[PDB]
């Protein structure tokens, strides 16, 4: 129980004392550009450490700074993945041992400030959350805050236990703990997670040591002492024994059920849990109690997952993975956007804010200014919450012309294109701006289910044809599935996935397919719904399986807003791609349940009736008579048989789509069902979730196997796993 | 192998919580009361024999802590190898302080002992304890916690029951309880809450509304609902219940239990420890048991534990002559009569909490004594007495009249 | 008519006050990890069978509020028909809910039981529940109240025990508890606290110092005299007892019990109950009784309750092959040795409360499993657990091993 993990790695903090007695700790991590909590720091912070209480006489206040653009981020998660339940012990001890080098640094008896220059995130502003004064410097693209929630761990390098120390149980929790939320160097002055705010980095050390000059002359016994280490310390809205706090305390667990809706996500409550566990005791056991949580999480198999697919499966596809292997930059000019559409205006105003010159077009100049209307209620919005300025919004809004005329896309090298699913439309639409636009400019659209392959044979350049297909809302969905057709070139993939990225937007790269990946998956996932609504089974529990399971939308209700009328036209169109094929169409038991609703005149909310009933554009509650209509209640299936199906539907339709050469990677699976389809995030994506699956059979692929024959026993033989993971 | 027999059975009136007439009386007082009326009643009795006093608190906490059962036995003068415990089973702590004490008569290890509850609800409000599983994240999270007032609303959602119906149990708890004290059958029960000097306090259950209309409860506002919504307890409620798609809130002030004081008192022994006091028994405690059902709806539990008692002690419904559950909801017993098919005429025949009040840790002893005496005056033969626990718990009781 | 048998007791490790190990567990998590260990050494065994879980506790505020043996049969995974109740009878609490199980077996209405206490004193204070005699000053100042710190040192003034008597018996528990863990004989039954991802906590009673020397335990300073002193419950406790002129204050902090965690769980059940689930009894309830002495001394009360618990199994001293008595201090041991001419090679063979600490709710449990397993070691027959009450109460049980 030292300060080392030990009792040879590199070294990452620099020291320097003054004639003033004032230390100042430089991180540098030489291995990396950002300063990372890895193994170098852990030995680097205990030399440090020590060597201040070893000198603590010849000296009188502490800076902590960096070297880096970003002042420290996250932690090493190589190692965080890799620890299993039986590394239990090295992971508590580890924690421990990094809160004791900050407890020792906090507890110092004098001033220990932080110069935040750049991002502070995860470990890197558990660091500053142990220093008496936080100073942030007011750069653009600086973050501050705890998003180890997001990773599927809690902060636990006194994170829990210091921002509930400052702000309460209830705000640091829903405001700071539970969803990782990112601030500004503005905003987290506002709530106190920072101190003093400067112009320029520049200015950060030398009011560092101006602050505790001051301090020590106009605070000399309070000076290095937390408010929660003086007598009189009292917690913002009272410990769970103040009769304040009791009395709501039982609301904040069914508040917490109330938005994860049931769904089997262990990180928020473990991060409720050390929070009110360590409000009841002193600070050195609740930072004993936030270690044993946090080490909990760590050695689960969903941190693992969330790690696996919000890390490394990111930063692997915004790496270029599925990049064509070798090809070079070309830039774009001017950006063209057919249809004004929900969708073309969202694409018009997510590429002008990243400052492209935007041509919107559709059939009239009447519409084609509702469709930047739609960015301008976009901007509106934001003005009015004060996150842009007057002369950046007017500038974006300069950038898009709105227009009817065809010979206005003159100059454009990059189409974008966004009407209904007509392949003589969309034939016609491309034949009339072909010969337009530069020649070396991407014909890209916004497919849904259309093979990219035939609509590619309305163009003369083939190569340049692609399929760029977005995700509603086009302002806040990060996905974007981009189409490979037979015909497309390398280049063009290059070319629109390096303008996703611009966008700051997550690409994929899909082989053109029937329904692509993500209208293929997620219409199994309606299917299965609309299969046990056939079945006799209840429609309040489909509505819970969906939300319980993860899905930010349960089935019936995405089964309204995906006009049922729609998924009809998509059944006739597969019975189609068989039947002229010759074999035998074999029908999901779904098909039947959408006729029969058809048949009564309930296709979806667009009707104003589906399974729902709608009154004043605002959804209100399911239909009294669907219960009599498929006989509901005659079928009472466990609850988790019936989130296996729709969980086990989705794994298996992504497993023949990595086999059917419809994807390339497992990070395009994961990432792409997740952002794109709305597969749930505990399962780190609907390819991860094969390999992590956890239940009452075991633990892995070979459980998932065993499972999916268990559901193939029961519900059919659509549930038996493909021969690429099968024994 | 002993037979437990209850020799007496007493309460006090039941107070209320805004302007109530027993604010003032301490709970200890409460119990002290009782105990002097039981002296009233026999002077000539060696309270030397008695082996235990037992008492059930739901919030032993400040007048209710460190142990009132022995509290009461040394402030009221009591032999003091007379011991004493508190027992905390939520709403059925007095009647488990009973069953406790039946328990231990048959055990033969003791002889006489003194049973009940005390519960000054306006002094120590309901939930001042703290609480294990409602204030632990990990607990409140791990299982399903759902306060009592909307696991009411959860059930007449199941079952079916409208805001009528619910307000047609309160109406004739109004009634039942207003025709028990007009005839005057809680006057030998009832024992006036009296000061030192002996100026009266309080003499009647204050907490009914007799003059209570039909158009009336109709007019009241679900104080039920905006706690759930706010709070979010219903949709963790129908996270489990997931076949439910709304929580009908039915449940208001009118046909809920009502938050009042009192405190109440019950002598059990054996046969051989009445004759030699010169007792004679009153009624006989045939079975006792303790079951449950699931902790979100936290009030199915009278319904197995009823079942257990009936067919632990070789009976059935048929078998029973007086059903008495204690009126926390009005749902609830309307849950209880529908899952056994019980006649009306048969279930809380003298009213109940709804206009009586409910004194959470003295609420069982009390409907208790109601059919020991209510079991006299009809000269009939065994009565039940259920409760709905918080926690999905559940305790029944058969009384037999000798 | 049937047979209380005990087929499980065990404990957890006993923390300390001043950095305990067990500050950081919540006492529901120390019940709950009793329960795993039940099932670890059981997991055939139908829990259905499991009619209630009962737990003393004293001081049931905040973390130890809500009926806790509820809390602990939900948390911990049990069947939801297994009940749960909480009660208080001070330092007796956890053997009455041994008494209060065994009882309820007898009675033939209960099947298998679960029982023991918990009280984790580093998170609930002693006295956080406030007090109904302590804080009431017209109760206060009726009964004499005088904490049992000096009831202590008043045992000892009167019966003529010096300092050197009650260190040289504090000296001996320290010895006692040092030789049983050193030979093994709490390896069965110490269950270690471990957290949740398995990593250790405390695996060891940490409160002793079995390093300690008769000139250490002198040079200790009394601070239950100050107490007396400033307080004035001196000249109160020598108002009835007028025949004493000067109080010795003799109890110093070495030679009383300590204020550390723990909990402990005992399996009770009938023959038929243990047959049917593949359980083997490890020892028989043979008798318990309750009585007690005066309240302002507060300790004399072992004394009458091991005279009625052995007269009315029929028994004698000398029938008797073990005595444990609650180690909650020196005088109020050799109080007791003196009155019943106790061989002090039969009294708290193992160590007991001195060294090894007093949980409050869960001693009555601890010391009993402590007999369990003694008296298979010493293949022995009768052993009997006595504890002195706050109150002036007492309680004993006579256990035989089978």
């Amino acid at each position: 129980s030292s300060h080392h993990h030990h009792h040879m790695p590199d070294n990452t903090i620099q020291w320097d004392k003054d004639a003033d007695g004032i230390v100042t700790l430089t991180m540098d991590d030489p291995s990396g550009s950002t300063n990372v909590m890895n193994e170098a720091y852990i030995e680097s912070m205990g030399k440090a450490v020590d060597r201040l209480v070893a000198e603590k006489d010849s000296i009188t206040g502490v800076v902590v700074a960096s070297a880096k653009k970003t002042f420290f981020a996250g932690g090493d998660v190589k190692t965080m993945i890799q620890a299993r339940p039986e590394d239990a012990g090295d992971v508590f001890n580890t924690v421990e041992t990094i809160k004791r080098q900050l407890r020792t640094l906090e507890t110092l008896g004098k001033p220990v400030v932080a110069a935040i220059n750049g991002a502070a995130l995860g470990g890197g502003l558990e660091i500053a959350l142990a220093c008496h004064h936080r100073i942030a410097a007011d750069v653009k693209g600086s973050q501050l805050g705890l998003p180890a929630v997001t990773l599927g761990l809690l902060p636990g390098g006194g994170g829990v236990t210091r921002t509930v120390r400052m702000f309460g149980i209830q705000n640091a929790f829903v405001s700071v703990l539970a969803q990782g939320t990112r601030f500004k160097p503005a905003k987290a002055k506002e709530i106190g997670l920072v101190d003093e705010l400067v112009a320029t980095v520049e200015e950060l050390v030398p009011a560092a040591k101006a602050w505790i000059k001051e301090e020590l002359k106009a605070n000399p016994d309070g000076a290095g002492v937390q408010p929660w280490d003086k007598k009189g310390y009292k917690m913002p809205g009272g410990t769970p024994s103040s009769p304040g706090l009791a009395a709501i305390l039982p609301s904040f667990p069914s508040n917490l059920r109330k938005q994860l809706k049931g769904a089997p996500m262990p990180a928020p409550r473990a991060i409720l849990a050390a929070a009110v566990e360590g409000a009841q005791v002193d600070f050195d056991t609740a930072s004993r109690i936030e270690s044993r949580y946090f080490a909990s999480l760590v050695t689960g198999q969903v941190a693992k997952n969330m790690m696996q697919a919000f890390f490394f499966d990111l930063q692997a596809i915004n790496a270029g993975g599925s990049r064509p292997e070798g090809i070079g930059k070309t830039p774009i000019k001017r950006i063209g956007v057919l249809g004004a559409g929900m969708m073309g205006a969202g694409i018009a105003y997510v590429s002008a804010k990243a400052g492209y010159e935007v041509v919107l077009k559709d059939v009239s100049l009447e519409a084609a200014a509702k469709g930047k209307g739609y960015s301008e209620k976009l901007e509106a919005k934001a003005l009015e919450r004060g996150r842009t300025t007057q002369e950046r919004s007017d500038a974006l809004l300069a950038r898009i012309t709105p227009t009817a005329d065809a010979a206005d896309f003159k100059g454009v090298d990059f189409v974008i294109e966004a009407v209904f699913e007509n392949q003589e439309l969309k034939h016609k639409v491309f034949g009339e701006i072909e010969d337009i636009v530069e020649p070396n400019a991407i014909l890209g659209s916004n497919t849904s289910t259309l093979p990219i392959t035939g609509l590619a044979t309305g163009v003369k350049r083939q190569e340049d044809f692609i399929g760029i297909a977005f995700f509603s809302p086009v302002d806040k969905m990060p996905l974007v599935e981009i189409i490979k057709g037979e015909k497309t070139s390398d280049e063009a993939l290059a070319r629109v996935f390096d303008y996703t990225l611009a966008i700051g937007k997550t690409p994929i790269v899909v082989n053109d397919s029937r329904g692509f990946f993500t209208s293929r998956v997620i219409g199994t996932f309606v299917n299965e719904a609309l299969a046990m609504l056939g079945e006799g089974v209840e429609p309040a529990s489909i509505e819970q399986a969906g939300s319980q399971a993860g899905y930010p939308a349960p089935p019936l209700q995405l089964s309204d807003e995906l006009n049922l009328e729609l998924m009809h036209k998509i059944a006739v169109a597969t019975r189609k791609g068989v039947e002229d094929a010759g074999g035998t169409y074999q029908p999901h038991p779904a098909e039947a349940v959408v006729e029969k609703m058809i048949e009564l005149g309930r296709s979806g909310r667009l009707k104003g009736a589906g399974f729902y009933e709608y009154a004043d554009g605002k959804r209100s509650g399911l239909w009294p008579g669907l219960r009599e209509t498929f006989k509901s209640g005659s079928s009472q299936p466990p609850l988790q048989d019936m989130i296996d199906r729709m969980l086990f539907a989705e794994a298996l339709e992504t497993q023949k789509c990595l086999d059917e050469g419809v994807l390339t990677s497992t990070a395009d699976a994961n990432i792409g069902s997740i952002m794109g389809i709305g597969f749930p995030p505990w399962t780190g994506g609907s390819a991860q979730f094969i390999v992590g699956y956890s239940g009452p059979a075991g633990t892995g692929k070979a459980a998932f196997v065993a499972r999916a024959r268990e559901l193939a026993a029961a519900y059919g033989d659509r549930f038996l796993p493909p021969e690429s993971l099968l024994s | 192998s002993e037979e437990a027999f209850i020799y007496e059975a007493i309460r006090t009136p039941r107070g209320k919580q805004k302007n109530g007439s027993l604010h003032e009386v301490k709970p200890l007082s409460l119990v002290v009361g009782l105990i002097d009326e039981l002296r009233k009643r026999h002077p000539d009795l060696d309270e030397n024999l008695i082996s235990d006093v037992i008492l059930g608190c739901v919030s032993p906490v400040g007048d209710q802590g460190g142990d009132i059962a022995r509290a009461a036995v040394l402030a009221s003068g009591m032999p003091v190898t007379s011991g004493g415990v508190q027992l905390n089973r939520f709403a059925a702590s007095g009647l488990e302080a009973v069953n406790t004490a039946a328990q231990k008569v048959r055990s033969g290890w003791d002889d006489l002992v003194l049973a009940g509850g005390v519960e000054s609800m306006s002094r120590v409000p309901m939930g001042s304890d703290g609480g294990a599983m409602g204030l632990d994240p990990a607990t409140n999270y791990d299982v399903m916690f759902v306060p009592q007032s909307i696991g009411a609303d959860l059930i007449a959602t199941i079952e079916g029951f409208s805001r009528e119906d619910v307000d047609a149990y309160a109406l004739r708890s109004q009634q039942k309880a207003a025709e028990a004290w007009s005839g005057g059958y809680f006057a030998k029960s009832v024992v006036p809450v009296r000061d030192q000097n002996g100026l009266l306090i309080l003499d009647h259950d204050e907490h009914m509304r007799p003059d209570t209309t039909k158009e009336g409860l109709a007019k009241l506002k679900p104080a039920f609902e905006g706690l759930a919504a706010l709070g979010g307890f219903d949709d963790v409620a129908l996270q489990k219940y997931h076949w439910v798609e709304k929580i009908n809130h039915v449940h208001t002030g009118g046909n809920s239990s009502g938050i009042v004081d009192g405190a109440a008192l019950v002598m059990i022994g054996s046969a051989a420890a009445g004759k030699l006091q010169g007792l004679t028994p009153r009624a006989r405690i045939v079975a006792t048991a303790t079951s449950g059902a699931d902790p979100v709806i936290m009030l199915t539990g009278p319904t197995p534990a009823t079942r257990k008692v009936l067919d632990r002690a070789g009976l059935t419904v048929d078998d029973i002559d007086l059903f008495e559950l204690n009126e926390a909801f009005a749902s609830v017993v309307l849950k209880f009569q529908k899952d056994l098919n019980i006649p009306d005429e048969k279930l809380n025949v003298n009213g109940g909490a709804i206009a009586m009040g409910h004194p959470l840790g003295a609420t069982g002893a009390m409907i208790l004594g109601t059919m020991v005496d209510e079991l006299e005056r009809r000269n009939a033969r065994r009565a039940l007495i259920t409760l709905c626990i918080g926690g999905g718990m559940g305790v029944a009781t058969i009384i037999e009249r000798v």
